[PDB]
RNA sequence: AAGGUAAGUAU
């Protein structure tokens, strides 16, 4: 990696091992190469570019932070405007600097600390003190230097900038930081690392590993609100393809037993909602309620297992009289919306 | 018996949420003999469980075999 | 550079924050209602009042002597054949979603969802494919129908 | 057990089979039985019949 | 007896003095998670494993 | 006072020696105990 | 609550008849709700959907009384009167939330959207504590149910 | 890192003392579309937090 | 900036306890 | 619901009487009815995903059955698993075709 | 001055 320790803090070299393992900074380097290379042969015949190549480059070129090599290379159609090197961010552009045919682009990624998170101070010193350098490598006199932050995902670039290039190089970038499978990658090791999640829960879930288990005495309810709201679609060769409203049915399917509970709802408590997917669900929990009010506490459900994810919160609403029964979900479409056929 | 004794050392839905903080959102302290103690989203909004989540039996404490014998 | 001093994000300030703006809606809302909920000889008379009971009680004897569609469909004009009907049922979405009410058919989306697997398996502006993913043919309907 | 055990071990007896009876079927058979369950129902009652077969045989033969 | 104290404005007043959350996550690998926000967030206090 | 309800005394007060010295004591053998210890742990028995 | 009911007693159909209860009045469940925003929003989209739901208003609000926010939860069943005007289950959870001189205000709203519903009027002779109120009221009563032994009992009582 | 709450990933530490936070540590910075752009907490000219 | 936790014996002393609670 | 409405009835002697919903069959019909119902549940996975009915582990036919299945457009995250880190190169447009 | 050595195969 390109991670600098400042000391042996052996649990945090562990954490980063694991972050960073199959070579994840290599990768993540040659994806967004790949990256820059798509963006960059799309808009060949556009930005005047004669052909782009990927220059050979070491397979720890990743590494080298004391130097540093081109990773694209841009060769033009006619000529290219350099224009005075520049942060990424300015807005004014001076294209009067020089002229060239060939273009260096090199991306750079580092861990940043709190105290040197700045990422537009480093592409600058970096690109002054590459081009400036008898050990760096580069394959013309002007260039560009993407710098990634991946601690802080920051990113920037610096140098100079032929036309129709920086507001490119600026799509693109936010694209790649946005989107990116080795960049993914490395998000998603580092939330398992940190151990922290953007609220996705683990709650009894119906999968096709605990199907088996189902098969129990106990007393189980298959509710289904497919077939509440449903309209008939016919499309006429004469004239136009015409929606007629059907009345809907809820499920409330006993494998036990084998009652099936169909609740008939006409067409005419559809009259005027504005929102008719929530009014469904409410319609059909109110419904699931009442029934369960209904039966004796001896055939009274302890287990409901809902077809659509929908109704989940309606029936854990219109069941909070009745917390001793377990409301699944099912990842598994069962075939329940078919029985009206 | 493998599948009775995961039962009872499997993780349970209520101490599943047992061992989940919300990230942001300071809880005052509930337990005055140790700070430490927290119920994690046990109780607390943000948990996702309209309902309150229920204590599965096959936790329940029971004395030994041959404590029953001394009774 | 001169760093732009931004709004300090308390999480525990929000909250007390935000409480404290629900206790000041509910004591407005009181007022209001008890601007309105405030607006509303013979109750100590036994006698009376059981004269006009009697009086009542002979009284009563004397008395006695489609075009709702306007919502959208997540399919294409082609997905159908003229020579078929099809049922449409409503997506799945959650109650507190403030989505439209799309509407599919479960076996069209069955079939696209194989088209789509398909195309996947086969598979093995800027930046197309990060794009497009990470930020569906439908139409609505035109009054009767479309 | 021993005897039966090293008949197993020896190959001389088929290695026993699980004993499935209908809650059990959905533990040992429950891959299967997705596919065609009246076949699995069939034949886990087949083998509820024969382990009920010897034991009313032997009694039998006994009296 | 009750509770005879309280770390409401203590906990307030700490997060306020810290910069709040930017300025406390800043020191913290958060913005490296990519999580649009804060607020749908949850620790698991001990691995599944 | 409680009759004149007026200004009689004055009561200092102070921490005994031996209150700070069982605090001393608390603190050292929560931080000798703490070698294979979570950092939460420890600072949550100190905040304690 | 729900105010739907259905008994349970060669055909495949099999139509049980649909019975409403004239009240239903469920414990508080104290604790029951673990995510109270949640189950606030929730209950709100409830109301939104279904405002000619008594079940939903009493529900929304017993769950700010249970939360200890015990003054939005009249604002809630005031609201829910206003769109449930004859439940009278909405106005007898009125007459116990909201404070005694208000609550009388209520049970005097009551009877102007149902009449007939002796339960509030009984309602009404707690909520008054003198003699002669509970004198005005119940005699009230009989003028608009005079055929309900329930109420009559308590002439004896009114003097 | 010490007197973070335990919600925000710190130790949550009680102090009974006098710590100074230094103001290089006040300081975060974003990115948005117009580019990375700076903020501090301490608008007030105030001693360190 | 050391982070050092300082004793306030004579610092801190202008304000009294009952400051900042509620 | 077009075929399988025929394998419903095994045989024009096999009625649905009016009291209940599927038509009665014997034991080992049922059996028959079920594996050609597996069939033509297998027929449009075989179809429509262009893939062999063999081809079909009994552990996914059951998968199939319950209505379980998973897809994965990402397949790049392939990264999670002389060194071929630098050697993959790329191909223009140019190279495509010029 | 340190408490800051990855280990492992191959010549």
């Amino acid at each position: 990696t390109g991670i600098f320790m400042h000391g042996k803090i052996p649990t945090l070299k562990i954490s980063l091992i694991q972050i960073f393992r199959a070579h994840l900074w290599q990768k993540i380097h040659e994806s967004i190469v790949m990256d820059l290379c798509q963006v960059f042969d799309q808009e060949l015949d556009a930005l005047e570019i004669e052909t782009v190549q990927k220059e050979t480059i070491h397979p720890r070129k990743s590494y080298k932070m004391n130097s540093s090599c081109a990773d694209i290379l841009l060769f033009a159609s006619y000529k290219w405007n350099v224009s005075r090197p520049s942060l990424l961010a300015d807005s004014k552009d001076v294209m009067d600097s020089t002229t060239t045919q060939k273009y260096w682009i090199d991306i750079q990624l580092r861990w940043g600390d709190y105290d040197s998170h700045d990422i537009e101070r480093y592409a600058r010193a970096k690109f002054l003190d590459y081009t400036t350098d008898n050990m760096s490598i580069y394959p013309s006199p002007t260039g560009v230097l993407i710098a990634i932050d991946l601690a802080y995902n920051l990113h920037s670039a610096y140098g100079n900038w032929f036309p129709g290039s920086k507001p490119l190089i600026q799509q693109a970038m936010a694209k790649i930081m946005k989107a990116n499978p080795a960049l993914y990658v490395l998000r998603e090791r580092i939330r398992k690392g940190l151990q922290l999640y953007s609220s996705e829960p683990t709650e009894p879930y119906l999968s096709s590993q605990n199907y088996g288990e189902l098969f129990s005495n106990q007393i189980i309810w298959f509710v289904d609100d497919t077939n509440v709201y449903r309209v008939t679609i016919h499309k006429t060769f004469e004239g136009n393809l015409t929606t007629k409203p059907i009345n809907g049915a809820i499920f409330i399917f006993n494998p036990r037993t084998g009652q099936l509970f169909l609740k008939i709802i006409h067409t005419s408590v559809w009259a005027g909602q504005k929102r008719l997917g929530q009014l469904a669900k409410w319609k059909t929990a109110e419904e699931v309620a009442a029934l369960i009010r209904s039966l004796p506490v001896e055939e009274q459900p302890k287990q409901i297992i809902v077809t659509r994810k929908g109704m989940l919160d309606p029936l854990e609403v219109h069941l909070l009289d009745f917390p001793n029964i377990v409301i699944k979900g099912s990842e598994l479409q069962l075939p329940f919306q078919a029985c009206l056929k | 018996r493998y599948r009775k004794m995961k039962e009872r050392l499997g993780l349970t839905e209520i101490r599943k949420q047992a061992n989940r903080m919300s990230f942001g959102e300071i809880e005052e302290d509930a337990y005055q003999e140790d700070l430490g103690f927290s119920l994690g989203h046990l109780g607390k909004s943000g948990s996702g469980r309209v309902r309150q989540t229920q204590v599965n039996e096959a936790t329940k404490a029971r004395i030994s075999k041959t404590l029953q014998r001394t009774l | 550079e001169e760093p732009v001093t931004a709004d300090v994000i308390n999480p525990m300030a929000l909250r007390q924050r935000e409480e404290l703006r629900e206790k000041l809606a509910a004591a407005k809302e009181k007022r209001l209602l008890n601007q309105k909920l405030g607006k509303i000889p013979w109750l100590d008379d036994t006698a009376a009042w059981i004269e006009r009971s009697r009086q009542l009680q002979k009284e009563k004897d004397l008395a006695e002597k489609r075009d709702l569609q306007g919502l959208t469909v997540e399919h294409a004009i082609d997905s159908f054949r003229e020579g078929e009907t099809m049922i449409l049922t409503l997506k799945d979405k959650g109650v507190l979603q403030e989505e439209e009410d799309v509407l599919v058919n479960v076996n069209l989306v069955d079939k696209e969802r194989a088209e789509k697997n398909v195309e996947l398996r086969k598979k093995k502006a800027q930046q197309k494919p990060r794009s497009i993913l990470s930020k569906p043919h439908s139409f609505r309907l035109e009054q009767g129908g479309t | 057990q021993k005897e039966l055990q090293e008949k197993v071990r020896l190959g001389l007896m088929p290695p026993p089979e699980p004993k499935v009876r209908i809650s059990n079927l959905m533990r040992v058979l429950g891959t299967e039985a997705v596919q065609d369950p009246t076949k699995v129902e069939a034949h886990v009652r087949a083998q509820m019949a024969k382990r009920q077969k010897a034991h009313e045989e032997a009694n039998a033969a006994r009296k | 007896d009750g509770k005879l104290w309280n770390l409401n404005n203590y906990r307030t007043d700490m997060i306020q003095a810290l910069g709040g959350v930017e300025g406390i996550l800043e020191h913290t690998l958060f913005k490296g998670t990519y999580f649009p926000t804060w607020e749908g967030l949850f620790w698991e206090k001990a691995s599944g494993f | 006072n409680e009759v004149t309800k007026e200004r009689t005394a004055q009561c200092f007060l102070r921490v005994d020696d031996e209150s700070m010295q069982r605090f001393h004591n608390r603190v050292r053998q929560i931080l000798m105990a703490s070698g294979s210890t979570t950092f939460t742990k420890i600072v949550n028995k100190w905040n304690t | 609550t729900l105010m739907d009911m259905r008994l349970s007693q060669q055909t495949v159909v099999d139509p049980k008849g649909y019975l409403t209860d004239l009240n239903s009045m469920i414990p508080t469940h104290g604790g029951d709700i673990n995510d109270i925003k949640k189950a606030r929003l929730l209950l709100k989209s409830v109301r939104e959907t279904n405002p000619h739901h008594p079940p939903a208003w009493i529900a929304s609000a017993r769950l700010e009384e249970v939360t200890g926010k015990l003054q939005v939860a009249r604002n809630l069943i005031m609201k829910g009167t206003e769109m449930c005007p004859k439940s009278e289950d909405v106005w007898l959870e009125a007459a116990r939330l909201q404070p005694g001189d208000t609550a009388k205000a209520v049970v005097a709203q009551a009877v102007r959207h149902l009449p007939q519903s002796v339960r509030i009027y009984i309602r009404a002779a707690e909520l008054e504590t003198d003699i002669r109120a509970k004198k005005r009221v119940l005699r009230k009563a009989l003028e608009h149910v005079p055929n309900s032994v329930r109420l009559w009992k308590a002439a004896v009582e009114l003097e | 890192v010490f007197y973070t709450p335990k919600e925000l990933g710190g130790l949550g530490m009680l102090s009974m003392g006098h710590v100074l936070i230094p103001q290089s540590d006040l300081r975060w910075s974003k990115q948005t579309d117009v580019g990375i752009t700076h903020f501090r907490s301490g608008m007030s000219h105030e001693e360190d937090q | 900036p050391t982070g050092e936790v300082l004793s306030l014996v004579g610092k801190l002393e202008g304000t009294r306890m009952g400051d900042k609670a509620q | 619901n077009d075929r399988a409405k025929v394998i419903l009835k095994p045989d024009k002697t096999t009625i649905t009487e009016p009291h209940h919903i599927w038509p009665t069959l014997t034991d080992e019909e049922w059996i028959k009815v079920e594996v050609q119902l597996k069939d033509l549940i297998l027929a449009d996975y075989g179809k429509k995903n262009n893939v062999n009915v063999a081809s079909l582990t009994q552990s996914e036919i059951r998968d199939i059955i319950l209505g379980m299945e998973i897809s994965a457009p990402s397949q790049q995250r392939q990264q999670i698993a002389t060194s071929n880190y630098e050697t993959q190169t790329f191909s223009s447009k140019t190279e495509w075709r010029v």
